[PDB]
Formats: C-alpha cells, structure tokens, sequence
C-alpha cells in the first residue's frame, strides 16, 4: 500500500508529516521507540527540503511517500543537494537503510524493518 | 508548538522548555535564549516537558553551549528523557554538555 | 493559501490516518477543540462513503484528499447512497458540495471563528 | 429549455400549491408516477425549510421557484438547520446544490429515464 | 397575498396555470363549479397571449398574478391586442369583473368574489 | 392530454373524446376529425369523458358542424356534462347543434 | 387539506387520517394527537387514505412515539402504502416504529 | 484501534468499549455484540472511553437496538460524553435509545 503526501516546503508542515507518519507506523504496529525514531528520521529529510527552499528563496513543495509493506515501512521524501550534516547522521543511525540521490532537488529513500 | 519560561534570579536562570523543538520552533527557542549565552551567566535548562526533538534542537543547544564558553558562564540541561539522553549520546554531544 | 494533498487506498485502515492529519492542520489554524472534533467526523463521513463505495463495486480505488488552508476557513476536498453520513456532513459543516461522476467528489468548508 | 417561475409568500398554505404545479410539469415530461412522487417530496422539503426559516426569523419572506425543463432532466430551484428534509432531498434526487447567503438557495435536478 | 407565475407563451403551459389556479382557488374554498369556471376564464386569457405569439412569431412569455384577498380572487394575465372573441365573452359571463388594457401586449385583469 | 377513438361502421361514425380540449390539444382534435365533416357522413361524438373545455373546443365543434352541413351529413354530440351543456348554452350554440 | 377522525374506545384509540400531511397540516395533526400520547394510551393510526407525507409528518410520528413510550403506551401505524413505507424505510424508522400495510 | 470487553453475568451483560469506532473498527464491534442481541438479553454498554464515533458506530447501535427489542431485551448506553450525546441528539436518536452520561 502507498500513501502519498504533498505539502508546501514551509516549516509548519513538517510537524504535520510526523502525525501522518505516526499514523501509518502505528497501524503497522511499531514500538513507541520505533515510532519515535521514524518521526525523527522523516522530519530530518523534510527539514533539508524546507531549508533548501530558503537558500533558493523558492516556494517549493515536499513530496512524501510511505510504502507500507509486510516487513517494513519505506519513506521517500522528494523535493521537486546533499552536503552531509548532523541530520543525515541521525537518519542513518536510526534507520535500516538510507539512499540519497540528486539532482531532483534531493530525494531521500529510507527504510525501517518491523521487529 | 513550543513554550519557553525564563525566570532569572540571583544571576542564575532556570529555563523550562515544553513542546516540540523542530525546524519550525527552533529559531523561536534560539532567539529567546541566544543572548543569555552571549553575555554568559549561570544557566539551567529544564527539558522535562520536551516531547520531540531532532538535529535542529541539538544544533541550537550546542550553539548556546559554545557562547556560554566564549565566554564566562555555566550551562546545565536537566530532567531529560531516557531517549533525549539517547539522542545527545548518539550525536557525540553527551560528554561535552552537562546533562541531567 | 496552502494546499496539503493526500492519497490513500480506499481501505478502512486509512480513514483514521486522514482524521489524524486533519486534526493536525485544524489545530495549527486554531480551531476549537469542539470544532476539531466536527471536522474529524465530517471528513471521516466522506472518506467512509468512498471506502464503502469501493467495497460495493469491488473496485481497487484510491481516495484523494486536499486540505485548503485559508485565512478565514478550511476547505477539505475528498474525491475518488451516502446516508446518515451525508446528513452529518451537511449539519456539521458550513458548506457542502457533492458532485458526480467521479466516484463522488465532495467539497466541505468550515469557517474560523 | 423552458423556464417556469413561481413566487409565493413563505406561508405553509402555499407549499402544496408548488407541489401541484410541479406534478403538472413532471407529468407532461413523462416521469414515472413513482418519480413524480419523489419530486413532490423533494421540493416540499426545500419549500418547507424556507417556510420554517421565515417563521423562525419572523421574517415576511417570499419563496422563488424555477422549474427548468430540459430534454433529459428537470431542474428545480428554490430560493428565498434544514434537517431530515435535506437528507431526503439528497437521497431522492440525482443532484442537490445548497448555497448561502440568500436565506438559502437550493438547486435540485432529477433525470428523465 | 400575491402568487406570481411566468411561463413561456406556448400552449403546453396553459394547462399548468389551471392547476396552479385550482390550487389557489381551493385553498380559498371556492365551489367545484366556481373553480371550474375560474379555470375556463384564466385559460381564455392565457390563450389570447399564446395565440398572439403565433401571429408575431415571437417567443413570448405570459405573466400571471393571483391576488388572493379575503373576499375575492384577482387574476392578472399580462403578455410582456384585443379584438373581442368568443373567449372574451366567456370570461365576462363567468367572472364578476373583467378589465382589458393594451398596449402592453394585452393585460387582462379579472375578478371573482367568494359566495 | 387528449385521446380520440374513431370506429367507423356502416357509414356512421362513433367518436369518443376523453381528456382536455384546450388551446394545446384542439388542433389535434380538429385534425383527427376535420375531414369527416368535409366529406359529410353520419357522425356521433361522445363527450362522456371530457374533463375540461373552453372556447377553443367550442370553436372546432362549430367548425365540424358547419362542414357536415356544407355539405351532406349528420352530427350528434352526446353524454355531456351538466356544465358542458351549460357551456354550449352560454355561447349561443345549444339550439343550433344536436346535444345529448 | 387533511381530515382527522379520533374514535376513543376502552382507553385505546383508533385514529384515521386522510389527505395530505405537509408543513401546513401537521400542526393540526400534532395538536389532535399530542394529548392522546400524554395519556400513555395504546393508539392505532390508520394511514390508508394518506395521499402525501413529508419529513414534517414523519416528525410528528417520531414525536408521538417518543411520548407514547415515555408514558407507558404503544403506537402502531397501519396500513401504509409502499410509498409510505418507503419513506419510513429511507429514514431509518421501519424497524423502530410499528408499520403494516 | 478499539478494545471490547464483554463480561456476561446472570444473563445480562456489561460491555466496555474503548478507543475509536470508525469504519474500520465497527465490524469488529458488530461481530462481538450481534450474537448477544440475538439472545434477547438486557445489555449495558459503557462508552466512557470511546474517543471517537461515526455514523458507522451509530449504525451498529441502532442495529443492536432493532434486534434487542425484536427478541425481548433491553439496551442501555452509558456513560457518554456530551460529544457522544451530541451525536446521538443531532441524529434523532437521543430519546429513542437509552443514553446517560
């Protein structure tokens, strides 16, 4: 199953994604800690997109896709580049897989497995 | 959203933070608490009621710490979640900032 | 105005997810607690109609939802025999507009006080 | 298309008069007996809402009704808290469109079979 | 109380007015014969308007106003001329008052009193 | 609306009319029954089931009568309302057309 | 218009209604049968000759039912056309008010 | 999600419901309490911890009521928030199903 979101690339809306995310992550039955980590990792990917819109002074939009599978959650955040930060460290430590690719703004594809 | 309560008494300041520290609410926190480390003072930050934090909050906390040190102050962050402490650990900041 | 867009499959698991996102938006805009609870019912009603409708057709469908955040009001659009639910949407919201033929596409607005 | 227009005061005596004219039109267009009886309920519901609404405001109001006779359908417009009546209009008719702020102005259509 | 109707000046619609009329005339409590006469008189006024639209080959419209009073019904049919016919005879015999005036197409104002 | 049932048998025609004879339905009636008075024949019109009539129906009935007379036929209209007869009276046509 | 015939016999009452129950004639009805449902009696209402009914007529019947049961009585509605039963069905009242045809 | 706790004792049964009654969790509920209303028992359902309800949850309760009365039983709903009573009120069910707060 695939849930898709599109929000304006403004900071008000990252908190919105965390809700939607905790929604999906609960329905899939992750832990509290597992949901609390997923919330951090997804905000981090969204924050790079929001920040990258300040520098360009664009009004941009973030695209977020939750791919809910039998064994894992896949989250894709795209921003229709990468200079590694503290935030990117957090996504990798907390998640099972992270894959970054530009130049499509950037698109971050991260995965977490059910335990 | 986020709330910040400053009560300065006796050249030592207890700050309680409550809510979410994310990209949206971090400049508000940085702003309300950026100068107190620019003068340097005896600073206490109570994170009892923080329900969410990411690298944006970590970034300002290391920002306040650096100024308290450059120069002339003290900084303690206290009453942290088991996981807020986990977070400061995971990022290489646990042994360079006073945590409780 | 700012536009949040959502797409979910027409399964019952996901209606509660839409309520969640919606209460998210409606809080930031500063609706009452009581006003948020009405937005939650009214939007579930529209989502529940499509979920029911995709089950009845044995369609594999998808629901598309757009939250339109304005200065004075919220607009919620749900697109893809509605009964007590369509009654509820009409009493609890300020405006309701229903149109076929997509499955149905419903547009509701509630005004900020 | 041909347009019949009616205007009555918002009194209960006159709702039955609108039903009558409406069954008149709906028969000439060759609706079912059963389809005529639904048009009669649905249009009374809208008229009854305005009549109720003028009593509640203690307004002296007037209802304006337009029957739009088309090749494939009938459009009834009634213009000048609607409850079980608004439910009835929505289930029994093919399209319903409600809009404020006139008192309310309601537009319904039913398709010829 | 004043009820107003506007119909296209086509023959299908005269029968419609008779209904609306019998509606009003009943609510006022006229006899069967009194309603059956009112129906004739009002159709007659409407038929002149419908006929007058054939000669002009206009697409016209008839305006009909029922003025419902405590003692009488007043019917006004206007067609936004008169050469007396059998129909105009019928309106006068059957009604209490008839008043004709042109050149506004024609407008016929007829009255019947409650008994 | 209006219905007309012609059954001609033995050079004499029974017609039953039912419904409303008004400006809308009168050319239909005139047309269906205009020629039978243009040849002239033994004609019978049953008005048992007429629920409404005005001067437009009266006009065609005097029109059929004139042709039956110009020339060579008979015409009877029968089973009339108390008020349909009233109507033919009121218009000066009762004593010049056969009514029953 | 509407006609209402109440025939009270042995503390259980038969009502016959004929005609149109619309916004205009429902207060007439409600007035005629609200006191009878304050009695708590067991009343039977004959809808054979009802030619028309609205959400306004439904409203009085759902109103009567609330009182008749709130004061120890019964209410049965007989014998309705399929169109009258349709209307009680469409509105979620078919298995909550005693209906027969 | 939703939790349902049936405690049957002495042929009259207390049910506690907690959580959300939406399109997703109502069949769970209907399944748990349709057999109990086929028994004709007198059942008491505690709605204290219901955090959400829809026309779907109303539908099961109006559905339960139709059966409980069709087979000689009682149904009482306790003790509802004003928001839960609002919803039963708005829909014409406040004086037709036993509600308390």
């Amino acid at each position: 199953d695939y849930i898709e979101m599109k929000v304006p690339a403004q900071p008000e809306y990252v908190g919105i994604i965390r809700l939607t995310l905790s929604g999906v992550a609960s329905r899939m039955g992750y832990t509290y800690d597992e949901i609390e980590d997923l919330k951090i990792a997804v905000s981090e990917a969204c924050t790079n997109a929001v920040q990258h819109a300040y520098k360009e002074d664009k009004n941009g939009e973030v695209s977020i896709r939750f791919g809910v599978f039998e064994d894992r959650l896949e989250v894709i955040v795209a921003d229709e580049l990468s200079e590694g930060g503290l935030g990117l460290y957090l996504m990798e430590t907390l998640m099972d897989e992270v894959r970054v690719q530009n130049h499509s703004g950037v698109t971050v594809a991260m995965t977490k497995y059910l335990n | 959203n986020i709330n910040v309560d400053v009560k300065q008494n006796e050249n030592d300041i207890q700050v309680n933070i409550a809510g979410e520290i994310d990209v949206y609410s971090a400049p508000v926190l940085r702003e309300k608490l950026v100068p107190l480390a620019e003068q340097g003072a005896d600073l206490r930050i109570c994170l009892k009621d923080v329900s969410y934090m990411d690298s944006t909050g970590l970034g300002v906390f290391v920002g306040t710490f650096k100024m308290v040190k450059k120069q002339g102050g003290s900084l303690k962050l206290e009453n942290l979640s088991e996981r807020l402490i986990r977070l400061f650990d995971i990022t290489g900041l646990k042994d360079i900032i006073d945590i409780s």
